[PDB]
């Protein structure tokens, strides 16, 4: 199910870097 | 210096024998025997979305969830949060 | 338990209160001289003042001996050691025959040990020291009891233990809120985990919350645990457990069965009496069924000699269906069950004997019986008529192929067509030898 | 107490230019094993060394000397009626001997052998008069004065 | 309640049932007649008592139950424990471990015994009060204080940190009966002088007292320690070999070790370190060996470390294993040089009638004289054995129908019950198609 | 001490000019053998010819093994004497040709000078040195001396648990480490320590002990064959799973011979060729007496001595091959063969005394006769056997010396091997097979 | 039959090794769970770092 | 393959290896799997030392160090090996034969195993 | 071809890793910058001053052939090239070749 493809790699590599993970709240 | 003295006597009830621990400091006493409190039961969270009983944690929100859909819901609210109050 | 197998049907000797031998009873039919013999024998078996006593089941195939030796072990129970034995067994690549037979001969006599085992349960509510106003050389504080209260399901209790406690509590770092249990017969505290009550569903922890214990605090059992002098001489000789080197070299290295030595088995026989001297243990000296002893060769059979002299051995039941055979391991020396005579004059032999044809169709009607098979008056007649050519267990092994072959054809019940095109599928050893000899040059060897 | 009559190191195999990841492979094997199974195989030490050495019995001392099997057997009388016991040789090297006898027999002595620093006889003399556990005082007969 | 140890072929055997002229009763310790056997087997054991001839062969030859067992199962019960009896069959040397030469080693070796014995410094008393005050955190010398008690003493010891450290893992109490051995520092307890206090909970059900030692504290008692040659051979080979003492798996020792042992006992014996307590091999059933293991019969004999050497066989001129040549008892005729034979003559009717006597009052079997008669009468037509046999049997025919007295019908019960050998091959030799291979 | 069978053999008794005294050193006859036999003792001690093989050949009885251990007795205990059994070759763990390659090394023995390294002290300080090294300082009754030990030692001394005023043994040539005791300066600190004291060391810290050590060159190959010598986890883990002995090539034997004529060469060896002894070679089989063949051609091997009482008999491993001793004739050309005769009366008579009095049994003249005229009939060996039964009956009569009357007691108890076989014979259907 | 924990490892956070915090995610969930002991141990034994894909099962 | 120029973790626990090869042809910077880490400093790998890397796998084999470092010292018990000649990355395409036997005989023991029982095996 | 250098030790100095060796013939005296290798080999065997030694440059592999003041100093060059030649047999290979450590089993069988 949960194999890589050429597609999503490519995907990934190309896309820029995700946004940087956000601080926690305490809500 | 600091010790702990282990003793065991003979004394009469015809004879019967007893064991005592003497601790030369308080400090000691304390560390061996800190008489801790019973510990509280926490308390069983619940999801704010689905009424359901808690199995997640969000950990931005902090706010605990027992379905995708009510993580979803919530990470929309805290979206709409950041949009409002920036 | 829930396959059929060939003695399914032996449910014991079918023997009367005075130990005549009924004509059918228990599975058995027939041999009733035979019967009533093992039921002697059963009787000196449960009697357990006889030591290294043989009996030989002597008789042509197919006469009940397997199956006599099985009600003799059904008779007994499962309390009672039976180590069933074929002669090929002996014959091992790891260890030489006189060990396998000694072996085999210590897994006949067994153990039975009785043990009170008393505990104290609960998840720690208090742990309080009990200071002395007087403390010991004025200076300190000095502590004559440590009170910890366990709490269960259905009750809490305190208990005031020893002060020297109170290192076992930091080593295994009771606190409270803590499943732990403690041995009276050991004086010694054990942290089963933490209770599960104080778990929260964020927790990741696999091993250590534990449920809160059901019943009493004070749990107290009497514990009956079965052991073979086999098995404490093979835990022994090649011990498991230990965090030594030798320890690890015995589960690196394969296992392999090693001749275990007089030093050990005479250690163990010391410790078995002292147990039972103590009252902790009853011994249970069973029965070591060797069938098909023939097999054995010469050595074997010279050392059932010391063997059964033993005071220490069990009740052997050996099995032949051999004739003035030759003795293995022998050149050109024939004995009347291929066993030498010197150890035919240790053994009492009991004979079985062939069964008439209403016998064959009694045990024919006990096998279809066991089989969930229905059979018609006229089908057992032809099959029992089969069974008085052929053999007794052709006849037997027809009765699940023609069930087979009528449930096929949409019958409930085997009819005497049935039966026979199935002997007309499958061949005797008498037929088939019949036409081995009409075309033997059209075979190979 | 058997030994082998021979002891040897394993043969080492020796080239030019070996490959050179040959020889730090099998040191980290080897340490790795070591630190693994060195401590599982303390409880082996003592069959290792009485395998390895092996020292004179203690016991021979007497039976060698007539005079050490007569010496045992006044002293056991001695100390089973309660008295002390001073021994004089002519020569400090039977002393050496008497120490290592007395201990054997685990006799608790002091020594006097001419060779103590005069500030310490007087200590040694007051301690054996004062301490009533000392059995016996081993000394030199031309010695002390 | 029944022991590990139950009636056997040979439980009723107590010793030879000699006087003082090693002369043989009528029955007296089990044996029955046999008188000129029993006497040659005293004769043998009072060799073996004085234990200085090494290598002494012995041959106990006759026909099937004539008591050649017997014989040898008296002269083990009148050596006694002291001295070391390797009883082993014929049979048993052929081993996948080890070759027969070192079989018959090993076995030669477990019937010689080294004992040493030594005097230590024992200090066995009740205690009355221990202490013992350590550092409450960190490494630190622990300082300790222990009072024993007898009938006529009471000492306090000052303790050292090793000594602390054994009572403390020995977990020594206030009123344990305690052994300290001064050089090695074992502690062992053995009772208690008294009970706990009853206020401490989970502390199970006391069990008896000990009686507080007397006299003085520090005695001074024997030490006795008895090891055989296989033993030290095996501990001597190997790191391993202690565990080889109880897996067997020795392998096969090398010759070596072996004179290196040999010469160090012979050390101790002329330094009067230890005693050499030379025993018996019993190997039942000779006629298994086969040349090889004779041929190193021959020779093992030799040795001044060699045991008295016991062989049972009932061959006549019978071809030796391993060859194709007929020998007396098959066995070579350079080994029957160097062997006494002891012939056991058949039985007669009164000593059958009395060996039947001994087996009933071994097997608590009340048998009336009838039956006696009948009993003996079979036993002559068919062998002691298949009497003895009946004897139990009978008595469980007799139990069972509510007797108390073994009568001639529960004989004749048995008889018809149970065949002998005669009658199994005449029933065998009627049906002999039906058996397999003839 | 024991009496064995050949406890009264102390030589061969020959006189200076190399006859065989009639009765001299627990010999009787042989005079032509014990004459022969002088000559292989001085071959062996001559110590130039390799692989000389000689065969003992006489019926049983006869006195072969007396002689072959008479010329032991004759080499001393300084030379080597390796007897094996024809049977001992068919082991289960290495070839029969091993085996006997193996009993042909122990036979040849070399005198080897060595010099032994002692530290032995008082423990004053046991410092640590960053794998960590050691700095130990030892004191003795004559001196102080501080020491710096591989790590390897440190190890060994907290095995040992060697603390700060422990006597220790330490060889420097093996690293092997005992502790022998707290120091008797200490005995009195404590009442129960759970120590054994021993003195202080009365000589110097550092001493250098030259001995001679007696090995073969069998010890040899199995040092350096299976080694335990480095004291490493590998030395443990071989000896821990591979027990048993194994086939030692001939590789590993010419490093050992390389390895000894360096030693003799140095001038620190003493080579001592030595002697073998088989006494039951019919039970070789046909492979081992074509491997002697070669062994014994062999420059290196020492001289074998072989024993045979077979007649015309079938070389074991063989089908039908029948040769004079059970020995095929291409290694009785390679064998000097000294015969045994048998025994007179006469000297019957003198070997029975000389066992009785090795004995300590004293027998009349008329015992000495009638056991003579028993050994006669019968043989020599039940005859000798008979003297501790009759002295054993003698002393339960009360009597200090053997009559007749205990001979003629004991003969009747006990039956030999003629008279058995005639009672088989007699009543052959009531015995088994 | 047995039940599983599966995601992909966001952060380890282990405070001093007594006690720490472990949080995993999936494509439409993510959480955070709290460590004791052994867990941190076997978290460190197999050198699990961000960005792995693991599965942790809740019985053993 | 090639001579190492540059060794260095790069810390978040350790993200990857940033390794600089230098061959006679130029010099390439790689970035590695954080797992190949435990094999470069268990072949004992610093600069100046010339080693092969498999893209596969993640071996590490260090085949001596680089001769320009020859000199460093005037005796060390060191195998000193030429810069390699090619480039840094080789890529060939290759053909190899095995049979069944060698597949089976591959799968019947284990290899490797920092377990105290792969070890011992 | 390997480098062999055999000569007497004059000084050896080892530093907390740094050292230095100094070895002489009866024609030449050198002192060496010693590597952290063969410092760790000289530290395993022990090299004191005045002992003659042989050392294989590529391996470390120091054999101590005597002491001198008993083996006379060399004479000639203390860094020689020597061309040594082995005459390996294909059993020798296979063993060697067989498994790790397996050069043993020429000794000792248990091929
Ligand atoms: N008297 C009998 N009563 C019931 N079943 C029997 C009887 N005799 C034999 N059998 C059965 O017939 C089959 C033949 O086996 P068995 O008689 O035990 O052969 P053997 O006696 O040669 O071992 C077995 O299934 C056995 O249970
Ligand atoms: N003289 C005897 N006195 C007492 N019991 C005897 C005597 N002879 C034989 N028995 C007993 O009869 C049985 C057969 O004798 P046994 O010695 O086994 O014969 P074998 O000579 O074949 O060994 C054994 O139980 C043995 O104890
Ligand atoms: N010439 C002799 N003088 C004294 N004793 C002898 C003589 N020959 C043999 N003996 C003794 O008689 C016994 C038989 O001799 P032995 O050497 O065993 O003969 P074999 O040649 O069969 O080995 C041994 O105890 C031996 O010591
Ligand atoms: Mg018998």
């Amino acid at each position: 199910r949960h194999r890589l493809s050429r597609r999503v790699l490519l995907e990934v590599a190309t896309a820029p870097d995700p946004p940087p993970r956000p601080k926690p709240v305490k809500m | 210096g600091p010790i702990i003295t282990y003793h065991s006597v003979t004394v009469p009830l015809a004879r019967c024998s007893r064991t005592f621990i003497t601790f030369s400091d308080d400090a000691t006493f304390e560390e061996w025997f800190p008489q801790g409190r019973p510990p509280k039961v926490p308390v069983r969270e619940v999801c704010p979305v689905t009424h359901r009983p808690a199995l997640y944690r969000d950990p931005v929100t902090d706010i605990p969830y027992a379905t995708a859909r009510a993580f979803k819901i919530i990470r929309e609210a805290y979206k709409k949060y950041i949009t409002a109050h920036g | 338990t829930q396959r059929i197998a060939s003695h399914s049907h032996v449910k014991g000797l079918g023997l009367d209160e005075s130990g005549l031998a009924k004509q059918a009873a228990s599975g058995l039919v027939g041999q009733e001289n035979a019967r009533e013999a093992c039921g002697v024998i059963v009787e000196l078996i449960k009697s357990k003042k006889m030591a290294g006593r043989a009996v030989l089941l002597a008789g042509p195939p197919g006469t009940g001996k397997t199956a006599l030796a099985l009600a003799i072990a059904q008779e007994l129970g499962s309390k009672v050691p039976f180590c069933p034995m074929v002669g090929s067994e002996v014959y091992s690549t790891e260890i030489k025959k006189t060990e396998v037979l000694m072996e085999n001969f210590r897994r006949a006599i067994g153990l039975r040990i009785k043990e009170t085992k008393e505990v104290y349960e609960g998840e720690v509510t208090e742990l309080t020291p009990c200071e002395t106003e007087n403390p010991m050389g004025g200076y300190g504080k000095t502590i004559s009891h440590v009170i910890i209260g366990l709490k269960t399901a259905k009750g809490t209790k305190q208990l005031k233990l020893d002060p020297s406690i109170f290192e076992s509590l930091q080593k295994e770092r009771v606190e409270a809120g803590d499943v732990i249990y403690i041995e009276a017969n050991s004086g010694a505290v054990k942290r089963q985990g933490r209770c599960d009550t104080y778990a929260t569903e964020f927790d990741l922890e696999a091993e250590e919350y534990v449920p809160l214990p059901k019943g009493d605090v004070h749990k107290k059992k009497e514990i009956i645990q079965d052991v073979t002098l086999h098995d404490l001489d093979v835990a022994n000789a090649r011990p498991q457990g230990g965090q030594d080197i030798l320890s690890m070299m015995g589960q690196l290295m394969k296992p392999k069965k090693t001749e275990i030595t007089d030093k050990l088995r005479g250690e163990i026989n010391k410790v078995v009496n002292k147990y039972i001297d103590q009252g902790i243990a009853e011994l249970v000296p069973g029965v070591l069924f060797v069938d098909e002893v023939h097999m054995l060769d010469i050595e074997c059979f010279t050392y059932l000699h010391r063997a059964l002299e033993s005071s220490i051995a069990p009740i052997v039941i050996f099995a032949s269906n051999r004739g003035n055979c030759v003795i293995r391991g022998t050149e050109d020396i024939t004995s009347p069950h291929g066993i030498p005579l010197d150890l035919l004059d240790r053994v009492m032999i009991i004979r079985t004997m062939l069964y008439t044809p209403q016998e064959m169709k009694q045990i024919i009607k006990i096998r279809a019986q066991t089989e969930g098979i229905n059979i018609s008056e006229e089908a057992l007649n032809h099959l029992g008529e089969i069974g008085t050519k052929t053999t007794l267990r052709y006849s037997v092994q027809l009765l699940t192929p023609a069930n087979l072959l009528a449930k096929i054809n949409g019958k409930d019940s085997i009819e005497k067509e049935h039966v026979e095109e199935i002997s007309e599928l499958f061949y005797d050893a008498k037929s088939s030898a019949k036409i081995l000899a009409d075309q033997q040059d059209k075979y190979m060897k | 107490f058997v030994m082998p009559p021979v002891e040897a190191p394993p043969p080492s195999l020796h080239a030019c230019h070996p490959p050179p990841w040959l020889a730090p492979r099998q040191a980290a094997f080897q340490e790795q094993l070591a630190s693994e199974l060195w401590p599982r195989a303390r409880p082996l030490h003592r069959i290792v060394c009485n395998m390895r050495t092996q020292f004179p019995d203690l016991r021979l001392i007497q039976y060698d000397c007539g005079k050490l099997q007569t010496l045992a057997v006044l002293l056991r009388q001695l100390k089973a009626e309660g008295h002390r016991v001073l021994i004089f040789t002519q020569m400090t090297r039977m002393l050496d001997v008497l120490e290592q006898f007395l201990t054997y027999h685990g006799h608790l002595y002091l020594r006097l052998d001419g060779s103590t620093r005069v500030e310490q006889r007087q200590a040694l003399m007051e301690r054996f008069n004062a301490d009533k556990r000392i059995f016996c005082f081993i000394l030199s007969t031309r010695s002390g004065g | 309640v029944t022991r590990i140890e139950r009636i056997g072929a040979h439980s009723h055997i107590r010793g030879l049932g000699l006087d003082d002229a090693l002369e043989p009763r009528q029955a007296s310790q089990g044996m029955v007649g046999q008188l000129a056997a029993r006497r040659a087997a005293g004769v043998v054991l009072e060799m073996i008592r004085e234990g200085k001839i090494a290598g002494r062969a012995v041959l106990i030859a006759g026909q099937p139950g004539t008591g050649k067992t017997a014989i040898a199962m008296g002269m083990a019960q009148a050596l006694g424990p002291d001295t070391p009896f390797t009883a082993i069959a014929g049979s048993e040397i052929f081993s996948l471990e080890m070759s027969k030469t070192e079989a018959l080693t090993q076995a030669f070796r477990r019937s010689i015994g080294v004992r040493i014995k030594e005097e230590t410094e024992i200090i066995e008393g009740e205690v009355v009060e221990i202490q013992i005050d350590r550092p409450a955190t960190g490494t630190g010398s622990k300082v300790g204080k222990l009072t024993l008690k007898t009938t006529e003493m009471e000492t306090i010891y000052d303790l050292g940190t090793k000594m602390i450290e054994s009572l403390t893992k020995d977990k020594v109490q206030a009123g344990d009966v305690i052994t300290i051995d001064k050089a090695t520092g074992k502690i062992s307890k053995l009772g208690r002088s008294f009970t706990r206090a009853r206020d401490y909970d989970a502390m199970g059900s006391q069990t008896k007292f000990v009686q507080c030692p007397d006299g003085e504290l520090q005695k001074r008692k024997e030490v006795v320690h008895t090891v055989s040659l296989h033993e030290i051979d095996v501990i001597n080979s190997r790191t391993q070999g202690f565990l080889a003492l109880f897996s067997g798996d020795t392998g096969e020792i090398k010759s070596e070790v072996r004179e290196q042992i040999n010469a160090k006992v012979a050390e101790w014996r002329e330094e009067g370190k230890a005693e050499i307590i030379p025993g018996v091999l019993f190997i039942d059933e000779v006629h298994m060996l086969d040349i090889e293991s004779f041929s190193f019969l021959n020779r093992a004999l030799e040795s001044d470390m060699a045991p008295v050497l016991i062989m049972a066989t009932n061959r006549g001129i019978t071809r030796i294993r391993g060859t194709s040549y007929q020998s007396p008892h098959g066995i070579p005729i350079d080994l029957l040089d160097r062997l006494l034979i002891v012939s056991t003559t058949p039985y007669s009717e009164k000593d059958t009638k009395q060996i039947l006597r001994i087996r009933c009052e071994e097997e608590d079997v009340e048998m009336s004289e009838d039956a006696y008669t009948v009993l003996t009468r079979i036993g002559l037509e068919t062998s002691l054995r298949y009497a003895i046999q009946l004897i139990t049997a009978a008595s469980l025919v007799c139990r069972k129908r509510k007797g108390t007295e073994v009568q001639v019908d529960d004989i004749k019960r048995v008889y018809s019950l149970f065949l002998d050998e005669s009658r199994s091959t005449q029933y065998m030799k009627e049906y002999q198609d039906a058996f397999l291979f003839n």
